[PDB]
């Protein structure tokens, strides 16, 4: 009968900045139950402030909880990198001991525009049938970004799948991949296969292509 | 009422409440402890059973005490009030200092300090299962036993948490902040957590859990005021 | 050395059964709740179940409804949940966890799948550099049309971490997952340093290492 909503879904900041998590909860509460969890990229959940406002044992003084009624903030002061991670709150006063929904907190740096190539399908992949063209970009940031299919200019929609990596651990941007999947019959039928890319890092689009069977 | 009582019976284990309070850090190894009240007196050492039982419960009982030693006769460090809250499965005991020595022949200064609590202390592994308890007692400190002391425990959750109120300095009126239950060097429940005055950290309190059915808590509170620290003491039971 | 140790798990059918186990150190386990969660791929934290000290005492979401059940053994200090009846929506990893609601320590969380899809070996096939950015190559290798998840990539045994990004899984239309590993290089390396993909995927103990070499 309760939910619990978290604000905002996403966030980027720099390291030394403030995070500001909203936890509202759809009635009135009590404090003494409110719960915040930290989650880091393929680990476990961690316990890091109850009570609404006490830490837990091993839950540095940056992290601060407060609010009550139904609104519950999380002040992060002077983010570290390793603060950078999922963050729930819940409350645990009794079952089913409702889970927001999280709130992502990630890594706000400068622009860098990407780096693209463009892989043609293998002669082995070819034997089997099928053909799958890929692009990559890499090492760029925001996370935003446009990728185009051109196959002799016609443009492609619905034939491929974009995957973009977890901020790097070292430069903190990201990379993605898009795969075009075609039938061999299909692909042996065009000759040029065009990556175009537009994003915030680029004056204007780059494009990456190759003349098929070459 | 039974302070003479409490001087002089010995301990009979059919009296109500705590029926005895053994003095460990109110008489260290050195000293003797004299205390008085309706023309009794009895001289206590250290570990010796003080006898709670003839006392009324859930009020505080007022003894003038002297803290001696025999370097010749007596040396009296330390004079004043010595108080016990008792309840039926814990006691504090109280030190309201009102005189002190020096080497000029006795000097005149008032300081408040918990002494001992005791009583039978809830194992940790036999707590209730589940379930919450609300207690309610008193919050006492230097001149003032009218504090009201409220507090939550969540045994499942393994959380207390609650109140101090109505006390005559506002500076103390403190929430007791969340604050998990724990295990005892010697396996009994404890909860200790920090102090909290309109949302900001003031210090720390302390808090065992008593009682075959964990009826009782009882402990301390150390509370920063606006000059210094103050003590309090601690003792509630459940409905 | 508070530790929450879990085991168990696996993928199953649909309607199948499995059993996940949580082995407690360091702490008194008779003395507290205990609890299972649950997060599907993707999203939020979901209670599913609790127990009481002396293990007779049982909590369970509403969307359990019989399917799974749980237990402890306060000598081997131990918990278990008991999974029938498995749907695909049951698909998650499940933590175990002290206390009841106040999660204050969590097991390392075991994965739990259930599809009816088969479990399958990927093909793997080269990603070539087809024309000389100036002085960075980049080559890669694409892992195609495997189930279980998941597939570990590394690039020459272990040895080639510098500039490998290895791309999270997509599940495809076809009901299978694919993914591509890819590596930047230094281009004066490509005529003198051979590159070699390693794809080790354990559920269908396929392993596959395989040749990136440029083509002129």
């Amino acid at each position: 009968e309760i939910v619990m909503t978290q604000s905002p879904g996403t966030l980027s900041l720099s390291p030394g900045e403030t995070a500001t998590l909203s936890c509202r909860a759809s009635q009135m509460i009590s404090s003494p139950f409110l719960a915040w969890y930290q989650q880091r990229r393929g680990q476990a959940p961690r316990l890091l402030i109850y009570g609404a406002s006490t830490r837990a044992t091993d839950t540095p003084d940056r992290f601060r909880g407060s609010g009550s009624g139904t609104d519950f903030i999380l002040t992060i002061s002077r983010l570290e990198p390793e603060d950078f991670a999922v963050y729930y709150c819940q409350y645990y006063d009794d079952s089913p001991f409702t889970f927001g929904q999280g709130t992502k907190l990630e890594i706000k740096r400068t622009v860098a525009a990407p780096s693209v190539f463009i892989f043609p399908p293998s002669d082995e992949q070819l034997k089997s049938g099928t053909a799958s063209v890929v692009c990559l970009l890499n090492n760029f940031y925001p996370r935003e970004a446009k990728v185009q299919w051109k196959v002799d200019n016609a443009l492609q929609s619905g034939n491929s799948q974009e995957s973009v990596t977890e901020q790097d651990s070292k430069d903190s941007t990201y990379s993605l991949s898009s795969t075009l999947t075609l039938s061999k019959a299909d692909y042996e039928k065009h000759k040029v296969y065009a990556c175009e890319v537009t994003h915030q890092g680029l004056s204007s689009p780059v494009t990456k292509s190759f003349n098929r069977g070459e | 009422a039974g302070l003479a009582d409490a001087l002089t019976a010995p301990l009979d284990h059919k009296d109500k409440g705590l029926q005895s309070l053994t003095l460990d850090q109110s008489v260290r190894k050195n000293e003797k402890l004299k205390l008085a009240a309706q023309g009794a007196e009895k001289t206590y050492g250290n570990g010796d059973s003080l006898n709670t039982g003839k006392l009324k419960n859930d009020k505080v009982s007022r003894f003038d005490f002297i803290r001696q030693i025999e370097v010749g006769q007596l040396i009296t460090l330390e004079s004043g009030e010595f108080q016990v809250y008792k309840q039926s499965h814990s006691a504090l005991t109280a030190f309201q200092t009102e005189q002190i020595q020096d080497s000029e022949k006795m000097v005149a200064k008032r300081q408040f300090r918990i002494g001992d609590i005791a009583g039978e202390h809830t194992s940790f592994d036999k707590l209730p299962e589940g379930g919450r308890a609300t207690y309610r007692g008193t919050a006492f400190g230097s001149d003032d036993a009218g504090g009201k002391l409220t507090y939550t425990i969540d045994f499942a959750a393994k959380q207390g948490n609650g109140k101090i109120e109505h006390l005559k300095s506002p500076e103390l009126n403190v929430d007791l902040a969340a604050a998990d239950i724990k295990p005892d060097g010697k396996r009994h429940a404890v909860i200790s957590g920090s102090v909290l005055y309109n949302q900001a950290e003031k210090g720390s309190y302390s808090l065992g859990i008593f009682g075959g059915k964990a009826q009782e808590v009882a402990g301390s509170a150390e509370v920063k005021t606006v000059n210094g620290i103050r003590h309090i003491g601690l003792a509630a039971k459940q409905e | 050395q508070v530790q929450l140790v879990q085991s168990g798990g696996g993928l199953v059918k649909p309607g199948g059964s499995l059993r996940l186990s949580c082995a407690a150190s360091g702490f008194p386990f008779s003395s507290y709740y205990m609890s299972w969660i649950r997060q599907a791929p993707g999203k939020g934290l979901e209670w599913v179940s609790d127990i009481n000290n002396s293990g007779n005492v049982k909590e369970y979401a509403d969307f359990v409804k019989g399917r799974l059940t749980i237990s402890r053994d306060n000598v081997k200090n131990s918990m278990y949940l008991h999974m029938n009846s498995l749907r695909v929506e049951d698909t998650a990893v499940y933590y175990c966890a002290r206390n009841r609601g106040r999660f204050d320590v969590w097991g390392q969380g075991t994965l739990v799948t259930v599809s009816a899809a088969s479990t399958k070996g990927p093909s793997v096939f080269p990603l070539a550099p087809s024309s000389k950015s100036g002085g960075t190559a980049a080559l890669g290798c694409l892992v195609k049309d495997y189930f279980p998840e998941p597939v570990t990539v590394s690039w020459n045994s272990g040895a080639l971490t510098s500039g490998v990004h290895t791309f999270p899984a997509v599940l495809q239309s076809s009901g299978l997952y694919s993914l591509s590993s890819v590596v930047t290089v230094p281009s004066s390396s490509l005529g003198t340093q051979t590159y070699i993909c390693n794809v080790n995927h354990k559920p269908s103990n396929t392993k596959v290492d395989k040749r990136v070499e440029p083509k002129s």
